[PDB]
């Protein structure tokens, strides 16, 4: 990965491996993993922005 | 030659508002004057988002 | 017939001006870059050509023959180590191009 | 003039009542001040900053 | 310890320096890996059609 | 408060900067063109106070 | 002439939008707060000759 992130920083999310092309599972139902962050956190991001 | 198509357009990002506001130019047009300096918002009878939320 | 390196540098000035002007108008059109880099490698000024191929990869990094010509210049001119770096960067950025892997393992 | 040249006074020059024309050409200046300040400002800004070719 | 006063600007003074100077576009940020699929095999027949 | 200055001060400044051809005043050439954008406002304030034919 | 002056007065009285209360700007109080403007008291003819030479 270090020859992929030459001019980038250490926080930049680049994708460089085969395991980024593999499909995730069906992720059954209304799961707390895939949730929009929080209403008050969204309002805080809105205020800062 | 002189008469030719394009095959590549111009890329934005190198002029008058693009990177440092052309390094802060003191040039401004007549269309860049203050005009309509107040956003109108939807009122209670118009379609305000509180009125649109409870509706079926 | 050209004598001592004043006139050789005048020749090089004319040719570099011609190629840089073709690069200015076309901008893309990858062959222009390849001709100019081949001309630079023919005169063993290969640091110029390193610059030209790096500029051409800045223009279009997904063009696979451009990576191939840059790496075959660095292989051909006995720069094993530059070419080896280029192949590593090539297989990193364009990993589904099998050309790159075959030529690097070869 | 019709009010001025009424009786014994004839149609000679002799009439300085410049208050009216003075007001008219100062009320003109009242509105030509921002227009000319913008125009002269962009004039000077193009002379001292330079012209932006394909900036706008 | 340093006391900073900001230099007082002349109201009647035009812009100082030439800003219209124009230079070509610099290099873009380092290329991202392309992450495509294996690539469908192409036939002579469809290549000619 | 900023107070009044002697009236001979602006008189000698205007008189020494004659037509701006001396090499000694070559740093103020830039400021006079800068002041060009405020000439219409100075014209307005000038003619606004014209002195009224009963005044000497 | 009387008809046309009546027309100008009626077009004044019609399109009278009310003063539109803004924030006051005071340009000349901002110039003389700086270190580049002084203040004096001059005859109007001397200032007019100054303004004409300055515009020239
Ligand atoms: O030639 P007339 O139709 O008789 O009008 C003239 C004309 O005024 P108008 O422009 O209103 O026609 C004169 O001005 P100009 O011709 O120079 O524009 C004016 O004298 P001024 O030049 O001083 O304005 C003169 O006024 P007077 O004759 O009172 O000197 C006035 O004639 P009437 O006064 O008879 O209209």
């Amino acid at each position: 990965d270090a020859i992929a992130r030459q001019g980038q920083s250490k926080d930049k999310v680049i994708y460089s491996k085969y395991t980024d092309l593999v499909p995730k599972e069906v992720m059954n139902a209304d799961d707390p993993d895939l949730q929009r962050p929080d209403e008050e956190a969204i309002k805080e991001i809105t205020e800062k922005t | 030659t002189a008469a030719r198509p394009t095959f590549e357009p111009a890329r934005g990002g190198r002029g008058k508002g693009e990177g440092d506001l052309s390094q802060l130019s003191k040039q401004y047009s007549s269309r860049d004057l203050p005009s309509h300096t107040k956003i109108k918002y939807r009122q209670t009878t118009q379609d305000a988002p509180e009125e649109v939320r409870n509706r079926d | 017939k050209i004598t001592d390196e004043e006139e050789l540098n005048d020749y090089k000035l004319r040719k570099r001006k011609t190629f840089e002007d073709n690069i200015r108008k076309n901008r893309t059109v990858i062959s222009n870059w390849i001709k100019y880099a081949q001309w630079e490698e023919s005169l063993k000024e290969i640091q110029r050509a390193r610059s030209i191929y790096e500029r051409a990869l800045d223009v279009d990094y997904r063009n696979i023959t451009l990576w191939l010509k840059y790496a075959e210049m660095e292989m051909k001119n006995r720069q094993v180590n530059h070419a080896r770096n280029i192949w590593d960067r090539a297989i990193t950025t364009l990993p589904r191009v099998n050309q790159f892997w075959y030529k690097y393992t070869y | 003039y019709y009010r001025f040249n009424t009786g014994p006074v004839g149609k000679g020059p002799g009439c300085g009542f410049w208050a009216a024309g003075w007001r008219v050409w100062l009320f003109f200046m009242r509105g030509i001040t921002p227009l000319l300040e913008r125009w002269l400002g962009n004039l000077l800004a193009r002379q001292f900053e330079g012209r932006h070719s394909k900036g706008v | 310890v340093i006391r900073m006063v900001e230099m007082q600007k002349d109201p009647m003074e035009p812009p100082r320096f030439k800003i219209n100077k124009k230079i070509p576009r610099g290099p873009p940020s380092p290329p991202a890996p392309v992450m495509h699929s294996p690539s469908r095999k192409m036939t002579v027949k469809e290549q000619q059609e | 408060q900023k107070e009044d200055m002697p009236p001979e001060h602006v008189r000698k400044i205007i008189r020494d900067h004659g037509d701006m051809t001396n090499r000694k005043f070559r740093h103020d050439k830039r400021v006079y063109l800068g002041a060009l954008k405020y000439m219409p406002h100075a014209v307005l304030k000038l003619l606004e106070n014209m002195p009224m034919p009963w005044e000497q | 002439s009387y008809q046309k002056l009546l027309k100008y007065y009626v077009l004044n009285a019609l399109k009278h939008r009310p003063p539109k209360a803004q924030k006051k700007r005071y340009l000349f109080r901002s110039f003389k707060a700086t270190k580049f403007f002084q203040s004096t008291k001059l005859d109007w003819v001397e200032v007019g000759l100054q303004v004409c030479r300055q515009g020239y």
